[PDB]
């Protein structure tokens, strides 16, 4: 029981590393999303005054 | 009244945008609305909602409100039919929704009362059935010789107290190709579509469908009706019924599955997995209260990390052995959540 | 690139055996999920930065404002410099990540080898019927200390002596 | 709806009323029998709390119910109680008395059940049949082997609410020795351990079956009262509908007379 | 309907309490006086305030006739007061 409880952290360590770095980088690169979102809002405002 | 007939009509009109926004004219559905017997404020709100979702570009709102005279109400659906045939006779496909034909019928009543035509039955002139016949039978799918055009019709009737056995109901249920029942009790219960599966029939059962949905639920309506009957039977007497009945459990889960919010057109690709999970008995251990969250979770699952089979179904318009196997994989992988 | 990341993240989520009892990694999971949802929303709802004066300017006759809005968008596209500076605390966290992750991989590997050796020499040899007490004494001396401690305290019937063995109280 | 109204008024309302009435007439007699047997039951229970004969440390399940066909909720309640007890321990020889409880046990744990008795809930309980049933149960099943015997029987508080009250059964093993067996003088040569074990197996089971019959017919009265209320409100709403329809006939004759003539 | 619309409130009568035994079959639930309170002798007006709630509660909890023995003490008291009134 000790053997098959321990025998899990062999091929999952790389998955944990890659998921950690990917999730952290995706969370912290939200600056691009914020810039695109504000550009979209301002373009929408310009189009809005256009149809107004 | 106020059961969702106009609601389902407008959801269909909005959903047609995804197909009329392209270039393939064989799949575009140029809608045309018939807001006969509708107050001008309501039709103004309706057109406002249409252009809010960019649906006014393909929708015609030829109608006669309650302000104008009865002959306007009588003729507006017929001229909408004329526009529909023009779209149909040109090889194009048009969806027409005759919203609340009841005011059209009573407008014809108003004409006939003082036009010296004696009423036929129940103070209604006899020719009401004939006028419904000529108006709705113009809606048809043309053959390839005539241009293969389509004139899909969505008639709407406002019945009083759910009396589908009244005169005008009887004629229009006999004039149409199936019906969609929207009882007031289901709307008050909480089901916004409020559609009764038991009586809502059609002539395109497992036909004139995408194909992906037609294979999954080609005969699910009969199963749901039998579920309703057994559930009524289950409450009648305490026997091997209730949660012990797999048919009852599947029927209740599917009925809870069949729900929708207004102004939320859902594409055909994000509809097969839910019904497939319901029909194939994969919802035995998901509970009725949690099915609402299960729908959103399953749709997010497909649209986030299983878009392969979803897009394959969308582009193919059919689920094959490969697609059926992939959908089975997704559904029993996500059944644990 | 996002497809493989989603695959591995979902596989890790569904394959959690000793990765349960978590409080914040799921929070980061929903953070990434809603970030991707915002990405998709921005791509599907991309409004047109420049004014579509090719087809829209002809609609207005007495505009008096289309030049002003055109200039305003022309001067607004460079909103500011993108941060792209995820290299001061994220990098340190990651460095510690692989360092002690390799440490843990090494320790679990050697623990697995030790357990395998224990099973091998437990089941492959060392018969018990012919085992001598002197072998047990030389293997582990704490039994001697136990004998000292219950002799000095004078309790020869410490609980847990013959419950699982044969008392055979004949008389 | 004339035939429906008739079958509602004279086929599910008045005869259900009179069947509730005969249920109440049976309830009076069964209450008299129940209190008569509860006299010695109270005596036995007070003696047992005076002389603690609790059994320490092969199980028996006795399903005691009348022949009534699931009168509303008493049979479902007993079925769920025995289901819970089986979940606690599914290694007992279940003995079922009745028909509805018999088929409930058949559909729940067919393997565990090994004895069924029919023709018991015909009428008010009789002592001879209960004692013969106890003799058969202690002979073929040998209840003495099982240290604990469980008897299932519903208990109405005053009229309506019922609970699955269970009374422990003391075997000869827990009578020959007990924490307070020395208080009461006993005769070793008289074999009073086994005698008291059989006596309690008889008295407790007999009064349990009498109380189960009383609770069954009380729940029958409650269920038929609920059916009577359903018939009454169905008849009220359908009589309103009947008046509406028959007045609609008058409206129809009015309209066709003022149109035709 | 025309008559109830023109009249400032109505007092409903039904033959069903007339047959059960309540010959003055005046039911409060459907009867209403829109100016009755302003034109009632003060003593009854002040004392009839408690009558309305009592009989309304009795009539709404009257669905389970042969059930109040073990349903609730408050329901039993409401039934007792309602039938007394
Ligand atoms: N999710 C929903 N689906 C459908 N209708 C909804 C929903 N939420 C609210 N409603 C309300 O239901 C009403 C539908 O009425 P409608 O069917 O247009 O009346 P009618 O049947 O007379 O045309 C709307 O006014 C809307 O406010
Ligand atoms: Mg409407």
């Amino acid at each position: 029981d000790r053997i098959d409880s321990v025998s899990q952290l062999q091929n999952v360590a790389e998955t944990t590393k890659v998921l950690f770095d990917v999730s952290k980088e995706t969370v912290e690169l939200e600056s691009e999303a914020f810039e695109l979102k504000q550009k979209v809002e301002l373009a929408h405002e310009a189009k809005a005054v256009l149809d107004s | 009244r106020q059961t969702g007939k106009t609601a389902v009509a407008l959801d269909t009109i909005l959903n047609q945008k995804r197909w009329n926004n392209g270039s393939d004219e064989s799949k575009k559905l140029y809608c045309v609305y018939v807001a006969v017997g509708q107050k001008r404020s309501t039709v103004a709100q309706l057109v406002q909602t249409l252009e809010q979702h960019d649906a006014m570009k393909y929708s015609i709102i030829v109608a006669a409100t309650a302000s104008e005279a009865a002959p306007l109400q009588y003729l507006a659906p017929f001229t909408a039919a004329s526009i529909g045939e023009w779209f149909r006779d040109n090889g194009k496909h048009a969806l027409i929704v005759y919203d609340d034909l009841s005011k059209q019928a009573v407008a014809y009543r108003q004409l006939s009362l003082l036009l010296r035509r004696p009423p036929g039955r129940e103070a209604y002139p006899g020719d009401v059935f004939y006028l419904h016949s000529r108006l709705l039978e113009r809606a048809a799918k043309l053959s390839e010789k005539e241009g293969s055009g389509s004139l899909t019709a969505l008639p709407v009737i406002e019945t009083q107290g759910g009396d589908v056995s009244a005169y005008i109901p009887t004629n229009v249920i006999s004039i149409t190709d199936g019906q969609i029942f929207l009882e007031a009790e289901l709307f008050y219960k909480g089901i916004r579509p409020a559609i009764n599966v038991g009586l809502s029939v059609s002539r395109v059962g497992s036909a004139a469908q995408v194909k992906a949905l037609k294979q999954v639920a080609g005969s699910l309506k009969l199963f749901l009706a039998q579920y309703r009957e057994v559930a009524a039977f289950a409450q009648f007497g305490s026997d091997l019924d209730a949660s012990t009945k797999q048919t009852l459990v599947r029927g209740e889960r599917l009925t809870q599955l069949l729900k929708q919010n207004q102004y939320s057109p859902l594409a055909t690709e994000e509809q097969v997995p839910l019904i497939y999970a319901g029909v194939n008995g994969h919802l035995d251990g998901i509970e009725l209260s949690r099915i609402g969250e299960f729908e959103s979770s399953f749709l997010s699952y497909l649209k986030s990390n299983h878009n392969e089979l979803l897009t394959e179904i969308r582009e193919k318009g059919e689920l094959s052995k490969e697609l059926l196997a992939s959908l089975k994989s997704a559904t029993e992988s996500f059944v644990a959540t | 690139a996002k497809s493989a990341a989603n695959k591995l993240d979902w596989a890790k989520v569904i394959s959690s055996l000793r990765i349960t009892g978590s409080t914040a990694t799921q929070l980061s999971s929903f953070k990434k999920r809603n970030d991707e949802a915002r990405r998709q929303l921005l791509e599907l709802q991309s409004q047109p930065t420049e004014v579509d004066f090719s087809h829209y300017r002809s609609v207005l006759k007495n505009t008096s404002v289309i030049d002003k809005i055109e200039s305003y968008v022309k001067q607004y596209k460079p909103v500011k410099i993108d941060a792209s500076k995820q290299l001061q605390v994220i990098e340190s966290f990651e460095k510690h990540a692989m360092t002690n992750a390799k440490e843990t991989e090494s320790l679990v590997s050697k623990e697995l080898k030790d357990l395998q050796s224990t099973l091998d020499n437990i089941q492959s040899a060392r018969p018990f019927d012919e085992l001598t007490v002197d072998d047990l004494t030389k293997i582990k001396p704490e039994i001697d200390a136990k004998v000292e401690e219950m002799v000095k305290k004078g309790k020869w019937d410490v609980p847990g002596y013959k419950d699982r063995f044969g008392n055979l109280n004949v008389m | 709806e004339v035939e429906m109204r008739l079958k509602s008024i004279n086929a599910i309302e008045k005869i259900t009323k009179t069947m509730k009435i005969v249920a109440s007439t049976r309830l009076s007699k069964a209450e008299k029998a129940k209190i008569s047997a509860k006299k010695m039951d109270e005596a036995e229970q007070l003696f047992y709390k005076n002389a603690e004969t609790k059994n320490l440390d092969k199980e028996l399940i006795v399903a005691i119910t009348s022949d009534k066909g699931l009168c509303g909720s008493i049979h479902s309640q007993l079925a769920k109680a025995v289901r819970r007890h089986l979940n606690d321990q599914p290694n007992a020889d279940i003995v079922t008395i009745g028909d509805k409880i018999k088929m409930q046990l058949l559909r729940t744990h067919p393997n565990n059940i090994k004895l069924s008795i029919n023709g018991i809930g015909k009428d008010a309980p009789t002592f001879q049949e209960s004692a013969l049933i106890a003799d058969k149960l202690l002979s073929v099943m040998k209840a003495g082997t099982y240290p604990k015997i469980s008897i299932f029987y519903n208990d109405p508080v005053s009229s309506l609410s019922f609970e699955p009250s269970e009374k422990p059964i003391f075997n000869a093993k827990t009578i020959e020795q007990s924490p307070s067996f020395g208080k009461f003088e006993i005769d070793t040569d008289a074999n009073v351990p086994r005698d008291l074990f059989e006596y309690t197996l008889a008295n407790q089971m007999l009064t349990a079956m009498a109380q189960g019959y009383a609770a069954e017919i009380s729940a029958r009265r409650n269920a038929m009262d609920n059916a009577s209320k359903n018939a009454g409100d169905m008849i009220n709403r359908y009589s309103i509908l009947y008046n509406r329809t028959r007045q609609a006939v008058i409206t129809n004759e009015l309209v066709d007379i003022i149109t035709g003539a």
